[PDB]
């Protein structure tokens, strides 16, 4: 069995997103398929499982109107339009493999998730695709860093030195501001006798907007 | 009705432990209980269905059981390389959906505290050219994690957008934090002197530097 | 205690290029200095205020900074849509009046 699929877009509030994990190596005829999210800090939340031959999928007391699905006997990979994205729905989704067939609402009771694997990320923020703007940060052994801003979504890679250095190259998580930026923090330690005289630099680069900076850092003048 | 489930485990290795899962008359005992677990930062994996058979690829170690409201686990020791949460699972009929568990993440049982080193970067004056200016300092080489870090002007302390960072776990058994505030370039050059305070349930260091270099 | 300005400049493009404005004695360094240009056959505008910042609205070339008595503005690469006409503005107190530059004239080599 496989479920490897591609990354799910980022969303803003008020939009569509569509996520679909491939089926192969046996015949999608047999298994009904399912959907789950995994909430961070807490637990998972259900909707309803697809039947991949007839329209006799259901829906649960929470979401009525939020979740459609749709099948596809000729790719074998099933298909949904989620709607109403809000703050709530910021959550990883994976299909979850099941044994055995049911159509009933009570024979599953005998069904137990079979496979997980390869799920991909959703997270709702008013924000989308923005450019970022990053200006070198002043240092204070000594230590020195450049910290990342007005970008989103996460993650970036900051390198030093070309990716010549690795040792203590470490991402400090960041947190969600007011305007909706993000803060990545890496920092690297140096002696206090080469602060000023050794070239520093960082490379930051971003996936949706291309934008590769090589930002060097200087002290506050 | 709503499953819950304790927020962490406390198991020491070497002996046996196991977790509980109350749910309801009818959620549990007329239906089976699953449990699932999941590894840090991939996909989850089934653990116990039908609570005395077992799936294809575990060796004899795990056991589990049900007993009218509530479920256990067995677990026989504990490995400290091998550490995962546990998920709970049943079925409610008035609900008519999937019901899953708060998460069980099982913890090891005692290591001496470290001396923790501040920092704090100054706003570089290309920053301050956007009339725009950020602080930031940061704390690492200490454990355990669980620290608060809080601004001081040295006079009064300030809460124009204050937040606290959740320590995340390295892979050089170290613990860092960090904390960000955005501030206005009149108010930067208002006061003098600015530092900020972590707090290592016992150690507080303060890292004083100046709006000069 | 007249600001000095040299009534051409000769800027090569290509690399950067440093242009002095002094005053004298009392003239410079007390109060701040100030960078001024003006379109022909426009209204003037703004370039650097108090060689500390850049204003928004300015792209980031031209670098204001004080040196004692000569303020140095330094320029990275020249364009041919960047040739508006610079000058040098300064406060006094022996005046009470501002005291501005002869004038700038940057040409394309």
């Amino acid at each position: 069995v496989q479920l490897v699929q591609s990354g799910a877009e980022v969303k803003k509030p008020g939009a569509s997103v569509k996520v679909s994990c491939k089926a192969s190596g046996y015949i999608f005829s047999d298994y009904n398929i399912h959907w789950v999210r995994q909430a961070p800090g807490q637990g998972l939340e259900w909707m309803g499982w697809i039947s991949p031959d007839s329209d006799d999928t259901n829906y649960a007391q929470s979401f009525q109107g939020r979740v459609t699905m749709t099948r596809d006997t000729s790719i074998t990979t099933v298909y949904m339009e989620l709607s109403s994205l809000r703050s709530d729905d910021t959550a990883v989704y994976f299909c979850a493999r099941s044994v055995g067939y049911c159509s009933l609402n009570s024979c599953q009771r005998w069904m137990w998730f079979d496979t997980w694997g390869q799920g991909a990320l959703v997270t709702v923020s008013s924000a989308s695709t923005k450019g970022p703007s990053v200006f070198p940060l002043a240092p204070s052994t000594a230590a020195l860093g450049c910290l990342v801003k007005d970008y989103f979504p996460e993650p970036v890679t900051v390198s030093w030195n070309s990716g010549a250095l690795t040792s203590g190259v470490h991402t400090f998580p960041a947190v969600l501001q007011s305007s909706g930026l993000y803060s990545l923090s890496s920092v690297v330690t140096v002696p206090s006798s080469s602060l000023g005289t050794q070239t520093y630099i960082c490379n930051v680069n971003h996936k949706p907007s291309n934008t590769k900076v090589d930002k060097k850092v200087e002290p506050k003048s | 009705p709503v499953l819950t489930q304790p927020p962490s485990a406390s198991g020491p290795p070497g002996q046996s432990v196991s977790i509980s899962c109350s749910g309801s008359r009818s959620n549990i005992g007329t239906n089976f209980v699953y449990w699932y677990q999941q590894l840090p930062g991939a996909a989850p994996k089934l653990l116990i269905y039908k609570n005395d058979q077992r799936p294809s690829g575990v060796p004899e170690r795990f056991f589990g059981s049900k007993s009218g409201t509530s479920a256990s686990l067995a677990i026989s020791g504990l490995r400290s390389e091998d550490e995962v949460d546990y998920y709970c699972a049943a079925w409610d009929d008035s609900l008519s959906g999937h019901v899953f568990g708060a998460g069980t993440k099982v913890t090891v049982l005692g290591q001496p505290k470290a001396a923790p080193s501040v920092t704090l970067f100054p706003p570089s004056s290309e920053e301050l050219q956007a009339n725009k200016a950020t602080l930031v300092c940061l704390i690492s080489d200490f454990y355990p994690g669980a620290v608060t870090v809080a601004w001081k002007a040295d006079s009064s302390p300030v809460k124009a957008g204050v937040e606290t960072t959740t320590p995340s776990k390295q892979s050089n058994n170290k613990y860092a934090a960090s904390s960000y505030l955005s501030l206005t370039p009149e108010q930067w050059k208002s006061h003098r002197s600015y530092s900020c305070q972590v707090t290592h349930e016992g150690s507080t260091v303060e890292k004083t530097v100046a709006p000069t270099e």
